[PDB]
């Protein structure tokens, strides 16, 4: 069928998709086009749908048969007045601005995408249930322990957004929203899998153990919002 | 005599096509774009345009999938893009040309390079370390004129031939043109599809110019 | 009396003539100086094909010995009785502008990489095509010997017809797929020994 | 041999038949262009009152070969020759008017 969609992202948090050209001043730069006008490349959305569908064992290989057909294009190109400076804060305990800043996209930015995919193995029947599955396990596998354990009253304007819509089609794109948003294997147990990836992570660095690892929300610059970043809403309409 | 198909293909997304791993200097670019060799400026090959064009018509006529070799395609494609049978070879009518960039000056007014490089990062397994890499595309909005030559060998088939040329271009705006297009590259759009002939004004130009101006 | 018709063949796109190291599909070249070469057989054959197809009712299906009198007298024949000597005399054409090409710090020929993506496999099986680059020029001269005063006008009209027929087609190799597009320029005629009376009319029906 | 290439080479050549449009390749062995062939022709002179016209005609014949081909598939490209170092010398016993022959042969 080649069912094309016009999906649109609205930003619940500050977002910074890599860039490569990146340097208390710490002046940063972002991915732009050749006209100096920012946009979001389609590989970010393809990685987000890789988190969505391929949440399984390590078969994410050149032998793959699903994601050669998922034809994600780029977006429309938005001017640079949709951009404010923001800060990095780690909400584990005693939340303080860490010295690692970024010039990033302003929240609630309307960006739209010409996303299409073939129907040989790919439908929205898969996308809907896979996104609800990944969202529900993003709470019940990692963030439920962050809700019940080592929780401070500063974070609870914050939207828990679980009674809102169970078919909300929510993804996570990689924008420095912790090293939990760049995962692939959460199936299907709670704490044995947690300690599994805990030694898998802690043989790559030197931290003393504590639960839970690293949750990175953000806020607004007195009005406060405690806006978690990395997540966005998607609509699915044809053409 | 012959009638040509002048036109202009533009890019609405940064397009990647071609490649080489050269001995002299790779530099800090992995998998570069195919470029013209004397004029040193980028180029859509006519081979690439023919291949993607034929694949899209193969998706159009026998719909969906084909799983078929391109010497035994549909008979109109065998007349248009050419075929080599065992001894009874059925020739081509459609000649493509190496499309090179024409609008250098209007990109030089804004101090914009002809090509585009992007830092395409890659996040691996839950160790979660970036694996940076650089690919070379050409910037969207750049224009590319083409002059496809069309030998008239059937007077009563050029209607359907130009209608499926327009059907193929219409199937090509909804697709990439080569390269790493599946993750946000390659999207094209056609404009200024004007038809002129070599000499005379025979095999009426008005109906073909209207069905390519649609 | 004999005339020489001299011009230039400039390559608008890439070109690739010929075939048959450790690489796939080389071009036919000069054997001493290794210059890329248009064989005069190829230029004569393509010109004969296009001119015989245009000096006909549309299409061309018969053998080259069975052409019209203009084509057969312009390009020669081999019959048991109706054997004719050709008036045109084509030559192998070597690459003229190595100075111009070497100024731009590019080789005279370059390697073109392109796949064949099989539809049920979606895998590349790549191949290398050598092509002499675009912007290359080829200075030619064809010897025309004059036998009929009343037919040189029609012969030169057909020669200009063959030239601008070749301007809208390719010259050898994978032509429909990008390669081969040429264009003719600096077209002139000169006399070999002893001036022809009507040379200005030939320079103006061939210089247009 | 200095340019490290053979004395004769092979050229591959088509003939595509307009019915079937298939090519039948044909190997034609040729001599490489730029090869040089040092000739000598013996002219026996038996009348002084005809030798100037005879050498005029000889130079005209060489000039007519300058704009035609020597042997083989010449209309299809091959065969084109040119005459260089055209000179006349006497076998034994010097010809008195040899300068006009060597200047209308070397023109």
């Amino acid at each position: 069928m080649k069912k094309t969609y016009r999906v649109t992202l609205t930003a619940l948090g500050p977002i910074f998709i890599g860039g490569g050209e990146k340097l208390m001043n710490d002046l940063n730069t972002f991915v732009k086009d050749a006209f100096g006008r920012p946009y979001i490349p389609g590989s970010s959305l393809k990685g987000a749908l890789r988190t969505a569908i391929l949440n399984d064992l390590k078969e994410d290989t050149k032998e793959n048969e699903v994601f050669a057909h998922l034809q994600v294009s780029d977006s429309e190109t938005i001017d640079l007045e949709n951009l404010k400076v923001y800060q990095k804060v780690d909400y584990s305990k005693t939340a303080k601005p860490l010295p690692l800043y970024r010039e990033c996209l302003k929240p609630n930015t309307e960006i739209t995408f010409t996303v299409s995919f073939d129907d040989e193995y790919l439908t929205l029947k898969k996308i809907q249930n896979a996104l609800h599955k990944t969202y529900q396990h993003y709470y019940i596998k990692w963030l439920k322990g962050g809700k019940v354990g080592e929780t401070l009253i500063k974070g609870v304007t914050f939207a828990l957004d679980q009674p809102s819509q169970n078919q909300g089609e929510i993804i996570y794109i990689g924008g420095g929203a912790g090293f939990v948003s760049k995962t692939l294997h959460y199936k299907s147990k709670n704490r044995d899998q947690a300690r599994n990836d805990s030694f898998d992570i802690l043989k790559q660095l030197f931290r003393t153990t504590y639960s839970k690892m690293r949750s990175v929300p953000d806020n607004v610059p007195t009005g406060k919002h405690y806006l978690e970043m990395g997540k966005a809403r998607i609509k699915l309409e044809e053409l | 005599m012959k009638l040509v198909i002048e036109g202009t293909i533009v890019l609405k997304t940064g397009m990647h096509i071609g490649g080489s791993s050269d001995f002299s200097a790779i530099g800090a670019v992995a998998s570069p774009v195919v470029r013209d060799t004397l004029t040193r400026l980028p180029l859509i090959p006519g081979s690439s345009l023919k291949g993607k064009m034929r694949y899209l018509l193969a998706k159009e006529l026998n719909n969906g999938i084909l799983l078929n070799e391109p010497n035994n395609d549909q008979d109109e494609i065998l007349r248009l893009f050419g075929s080599s049978e065992k001894d009874k070879i059925r020739r081509a009518r459609l000649k493509f040309n190496d499309i090179k960039l024409s609008n250098l000056a209007e990109l030089e007014t804004f101090n914009v390079s002809s090509t585009e490089v992007k830092f395409e990062n890659t996040i691996n397994r839950k160790t979660a370390v970036a694996n940076p890499r650089q690919i070379e595309r050409v910037i969207a909005g750049s224009k590319f004129d083409f002059e496809i030559f069309y030998n008239l060998d059937d007077i009563k088939e050029v209607e359907k031939d130009f209608e499926n040329i327009k059907q193929g271009f219409d199937l090509l705006e909804f697709d990439y043109l080569g390269g790493h297009g599946t993750r946000g590259s390659g999207r094209i759009a056609f404009e200024n599809l004007s038809v002129i002939t070599a000499v005379g004004n025979f095999e009426k130009i008005n109906t073909l110019n209207e069905i390519l101006g649609a």
